RNA sequence: UCCGCUGGUUCCUUCCGAAACAUGUCGCAGCAUGACCUGACUUGAGAUCGUCGGUGGAGUAGAGCACUGAUUGGCGAUUCCGGGGAUCCCUCGCUCGCUUGUCAAACUCCAAACCCCCCGUCAUCCUAGAAAGUCGGAGUCCGGACUGCUGGGGUAAGCUUGUAGUCCGUAAGGGAGACAACCCAGCCCGUGGUUAAGGUCCCCAAGUGUCGACUAAGUGUUAAUACUAAAGGGCGU
RNA sequence: UGGGGCCCCGAAAAUUGACGGGGCUCAAGUCGACCACCGAUACCACGGAGUACCGCAAGGUAAUCUCGUAGGAAGGCGUUG
RNA sequence: CCUGGGGCGGGACGCCCUUGAAAAGAUAUCAAGGGCGCGCAAUGGUUGACUCAAGCGGGUCGGAAACUCGCUGAAGAGUGCAAGAGCAUAAGUCAGCCUGACGUUAUUCAGCAUAGCAGUGGAUGACGAGACGAAAGUCGGCUCUAGCGAACUUUUGAGCCUCCUUGGUGGGGGCCAAAAAUGACAGAAAAGUUACCCCGGGGAUAAUUGAGUCGUUGCCGGCAAGAGUACAUAUCGACCCGGCAGCUUGCUACCUCGAUGUCGGUUCUUUCCAUCCUGGCCGUGCAGCAGCGGCCAAGGGUGAGGUUGUUCGCCUAUUAAA
RNA sequence: GAGUUUGGCGGCCAUAGCGGUAGGGCAACUCCUGUACCCAUCCCGAACACAGCAGAUAAGCCUGCCCGCGUUCCUUACUGUACUGAAGUGUGCGAGCCUUCGGGAACUCUGGAUCGCUGCCAAGCUCA
């Protein structure tokens, strides 16, 4: 399914609607200083490590389009539940 | 298997009579409810806004509010007091 | 007038007969109530025709009825005295003449019950398994409740 | 497989065949038999069944063929009509494991008659009516169902 | 075209074409009174009608018959008569006390500079409240009748004396 | 040790008295929450197990073919789409109608009886406390049966799985030979009386009862019944 | 010729056995009706016990109180100190 | 895990529609028909303008296959995809302008009747901004009901709060929302084998006997189609229809799992009759001999051997018959 | 002030629909006449729109009638039939069915009716 990638949207910062470009959001790598890659490092010793000796689990056969609205007035995006498709484009 | 939908079991429910299909007369649309007045619910298929559950077809409420639109009833359910809400298409007053 | 007597009991009675039954106060078998002829007790006695016989009784039935077995409140038996007192009538055949008319009423007796505990049927009744219309008991007995009303005395 | 397996009413209708798969065709051919383009038959015998039973496809079939075949015999080619009142639309099914998933495939097609149903009509002249009547009574011991013959019309020109 | 019992007749209204029953939903959802603008090849009405259960009622009635007590002598039926016609319509409304209410044209499309427009804006001048957008009324001067340049000499007298059937109408309710 | 699995768990009376069901659960011999039982308190005026009438919901039974599909011939036409041995020289199956014969869980032009919500009414209960609320204690989530629903499935089953009522479970006593649940009957103790169901030839309390017929087979002497043989035939009567 | 009642044929099982048994034939069977009687702890009457609710008490009311498994609630008996 | 034992098969293990379901609601099964784990910047919103399927007639190798005209046509079309429901001056088709397929938020329904239970989903509102339109209105996607997922964790968005005496930096912690999946779908990170097996239980649940049933099995009957050089019925008995028995195999799960000792044979006793012989009969397509068919009859008899554990069956020679 | 004709908006939504037949317009409506204009055609002033002197009731509309199909209601027969609530020591080998009390069709048939009824307003008119 396609989106155009400019159109005009509600803005929840400056309240109108103003332009507003699609962007795809990419997924971050995950910090080594949070609480939890601490905790990782800490249970990590001789034998099973618990919850962190766990294996990932499956996919849903299709993910959502995970989208971020970033308003063209005051440059501040915002993300909304988004569908499920296959394949996405945008509209140019 | 068999679903729990909200549809269940409604051919005949939300369905209409050969010689009242299409647009139903608009009179029901804008009649007018007094607080306490009784009620009853006979769904009308195609107004598909503001529609009750068909459990509560047959079933007479008392106007209890409004909620824009819709008329805020009290209906019995076995020994239950609902809340339903419904536009007045679906609704139409008790005679004595 | 209606005369309203239990024959059967309440073992394997459905709860909206058996209801019924009690809003008739007839919660055991051989009592009798008597009831006026309106819809709301013909329907209700229509409701439990399977488990009383039932007929417009005559004025001296309800006479001896109310003699032999009218109760006041502490299980005192009903009287002449006692209905000279408390009613315009003389006696107890008069008053049950006035309430077979219309003109007075059961609850005109203070104290005394709704309902009345009647023997059973000396020689036997037709039976509980059939209606009135088929050789039985059961069922509308019209004017012929006075013989069975008669017989349980 | 006797017709004692499919001859109860115990169950609703079966006939919608756009819900099921695979009906077996019946075996009945033709349902007008002798002459069918006669109708000033005096005399009108039909066959009534007296239970509320099913008559499968080929107990229907073998009716009518020994009524036929005593009709042709009797009465000629073309003394008499016959016609087969009833259609075989109900569809009989079997459990070909045990008593799980035991919803039947479709083995066959009966008739669900009533008591006092028609099922048979003979139409003759007056002097074939005990002819009629004596194919009518071999063709009801082929039907799963005690049966009897009435007269429909002409009655005063029998007795 | 009743072909048997499960064919559908429609409503009575609709049969004859005289009725949008989807416009008049739309259009009885408001609760307010609908200003009815119906206009005929020879003249213009306008009606104020409001919802019964036992039918419509109306409230107040102007025709264009009724300018020609005023002083005028024009067709009834052409976008000055239309804008009389409003004129008198609204101002016999706030005379009742009925001030309010929706344009409904029916069946009728809806063209600016059309004589249903002229009565609307004949309507929104006598200070009858009525929504609208003023894109979509006829010019001032076709509203005075310069189209009387068209072909009609005599038809040039129209602006002079619909400004006189103007101030009349307005001094019979000033 | 632990077990959701097995066995046991000790005095009396009195008041009330279930559930063997739903949803979730590595849940299915368990548990939680709810329905249902029990106790207490608060509150303070109604409630509805039943009737009758009325305003409403009907789409089941039955019925019917008007829709969706099936289905049987006859008759009339599609100078149309096509089966048979150069002017497609002429033969004719389907298709569309008017009559005939049949149908439907998942068809409906129709359309009950039950039933459901609401209003009024009578009736019953209720200030010796309606409806409502709060809190304490649970058991229970192996059920089974009869009578209906042609309930569904099945060749059927004292089969399996539903549903309404009522029972056994947990129900004595009376009666069916005996009989969990079939009939009378729900039952504090004692005495007297009269009945119920059922019975009255003896066993065995009460009829070798009455009237009118039938049966000749010891047929039968068997309400319901898991405890009772059919189609077919008989110038038996 | 048709429609009916009852009976007969159709009708074969394993220890000796089942209308409950004896037996029964204008019946002690079946059908249509009827009469009288017997027969419960049901119902009625009397007396008694308990229970619920009310009542300062005395006592009053109970046709509408008296079966009961799981189980809740109340009051008692007993053992040793 | 469910399961007419278990296993194999399958998923009735999450969601949606029709029937089952008995005209309120509820209602089970490895019940029946099934479908869904999506697609679409247009296949979405709004306004305007139109009306569809299919027939009939007219129109040039533009064929009874195109496109066009007229008539009929409440829908026999279309509406993305199951089923059902809805829709015609439209909820359909085309066109103009658009992005409401909007941020925040409250209730009530229904999943989960009555009657507690979640993530959710769907109706009615509020706040804030808009699109279309004269306005009324309509728009919280695609007519309504499927297309989905807790906690923890990470990442992303906006602005804030916070980190142990105080201020600052780097790095952490938190609040609200979005994304990533647990389909066993109210969410474990998860392969077998045991006949070497053990323990606790279960007739809550199978192998076996018993009970029920009788599809199947064995044995019959009704009608007689016909065959029988003719002749249904000496003999055979089609199609369909109705049974009996419980001696085959199934079905079922009522009894038994704190054990009712398996198959076959042997030994001994007994019963049934649907009779193989022996006794008595009837028919014959019965000359006699001997057959074939049937009826009564259960007193007596019904044996010996080769193979095979066999039951069963085959074979051998006797025999009144074996 | 009562009624009528016409017009507008409606309610119920076929008793109103489909079809046939005969009458009317003085006002009103309408067909009808044009396209300077506002507005319009995926082409077409056909429509929509505007401006309208004539002609016309042939149409729409109105009034009368017709039972022809469709619909709705009644009537007679079917029939108190089908079905069904409650109860039953009524009954069948069985699938089942019956009796009593209470409800009660559908279809078809005989004979009729039904070719809308109706609310608000306005305007012409017909008055004592
Ligand atoms: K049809
Ligand atoms: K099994
Ligand atoms: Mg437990
Ligand atoms: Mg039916
Ligand atoms: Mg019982
Ligand atoms: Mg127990
Ligand atoms: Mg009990
Ligand atoms: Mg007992
Ligand atoms: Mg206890
Ligand atoms: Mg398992
Ligand atoms: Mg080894
Ligand atoms: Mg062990
Ligand atoms: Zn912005």
């Amino acid at each position: 399914m396609k989106i155009p990638k400019r159109f005009r949207t509600y803005c929840p910062f400056c309240k109108t609607h103003n332009e507003v470009v699609v962007e795809r959001v990419k997924k971050g790598q995950a910090s080594s200083m949070t609480h939890i890659a601490r905790q990782k490092k800490r249970q990590e010793g001789i034998g099973n490590s618990g919850k962190f000796s766990k294996v990932p689990g499956g996919d849903k056969p299709t993910k959502r389009i995970w989208l971020r609205y970033r308003c063209t007035v005051c440059k501040k995006a915002h993300q909304r539940p988004c569908f499920r498709a296959k394949k996405f484009e945008f509209k140019e | 298997t068999n679903s729990h939908g909200e549809k269940r079991c409604t051919r005949y429910k939300l369905q209409k009579t050969v010689r009242e299909r299409g647009i139903s007369p608009v009179s029901r649309a804008i009649q007018e409810f007094e607080e306490g007045q009784m009620v009853h619910i006979d769904i009308d298929p195609s107004v598909q806004k503001g529609m009750p559950n068909p459990k509560f077809q047959g079933s007479t409420g008392k106007v209890i509010g409004q909620r824009g639109r819709s008329y805020v009833l009290e209906v019995r359910s076995g020994n239950a007091m609902k809340e339903v809400f419904s536009l007045p298409q679906h609704l139409k007053p008790q005679k004595y | 007038m209606y005369a309203v007597v239990r024959l059967r009991g309440q073992v394997n009675v459905r709860y909206t007969i058996e209801d019924t039954m009690k809003m008739l106060r007839l919660h055991k078998v051989n009592h009798c109530v008597f009831v006026p002829e309106n819809p709301h007790y013909k329907g209700m006695v229509q409701k439990v025709k399977d488990y009383v016989a039932y007929g417009k009784i005559d004025a001296k039935t309800l006479a001896e009825v109310l003699e032999n077995r009218g109760r006041l409140e502490g299980d005192t038996r009903l009287t002449e005295e006692y209905i000279r007192e408390n009613t315009d009538y003389d006696s107890i055949q008069a008053f049950a003449e006035a309430v077979i008319e219309g003109k007075s009423s059961l609850k005109d007796i203070p104290k005394l019950k709704p309902v009345f505990r009647l023997h059973p049927p000396r020689k036997g009744h037709a039976g509980i398994k059939r209606t009135v219309q088929q050789g039985g008991v059961l069922g509308n007995h019209d004017e012929n409740i006075n013989v069975l009303l008669h017989k349980m005395r | 497989k006797p017709g004692s397996m499919y001859r109860n009413v115990r169950q609703r209708s079966f006939t919608r065949r756009k819900y099921m798969g695979g009906v077996p065709g019946s075996q009945v051919i033709h349902y007008d038999m002798g002459d069918k383009a006669n109708t000033s038959f005096p005399v009108k015998i039909s066959l009534i069944v007296e239970e509320k039973c099913q008559i499968r496809h080929t107990a229907l079939e073998a009716a009518r063929i020994t009524a036929n075949r005593h009709l042709v015999a009797d009465t000629g080619k073309m003394g008499f009509y016959m016609k087969l009142r009833v259609y075989p639309h109900e569809v009989i099914r079997e459990n070909k494991s045990g008593m799980r998933r035991a919803f039947g495939k479709n083995v066959g097609t009966a008739a669900r008659v009533k008591p006092m149903q028609k099922i048979f009509t003979v139409a003759v002249e007056k002097q074939n009516f005990k002819a009629a009547k004596e194919a009518l009574w071999h063709a009801g011991q082929k039907l799963p169902t005690p049966c009897r013959i009435v007269v429909d019309e002409g009655a005063e020109l029998v007795q | 075209m009743a072909t048997g019992p499960r064919y559908k007749v429609p409503f009575r209204r609709r049969r004859e074409g005289r009725t949008n029953y989807h416009l008049r939903l739309k259009l009885l959802l408001s609760r307010q009174d609908r200003v009815v603008v119906r206009k005929s090849s020879r003249n213009v009405q306008i009606q104020l009608i409001a919802p019964t259960p036992d039918g419509d009622i109306t409230y107040s009635s102007a025709v264009s018959n009724e300018l020609a007590k005023y002083g005028y002598t024009g067709a009834t039926g052409n976008t000055t008569a239309a804008y009389l016609t409003g004129l008198l319509f609204g101002l016999k409304s706030l005379q009742k006390g009925y001030e309010g209410g929706i344009l409904d044209i029916g069946l009728q499309a809806s063209s600016a500079g059309s004589r249903v427009y002229a009565a609307l804006k004949g309507v929104v001048d006598s200070g009858f409240e009525i929504p609208c957008s003023p894109e979509v009324f006829p010019p001032d001067e076709r509203i005075r009748g310069e189209h009387i340049a068209g072909y009609r000499e005599e038809s040039s007298d129209l602006p002079e004396q619909f400004e006189a059937t103007k101030e009349k109408i307005f001094a019979e309710f000033s």
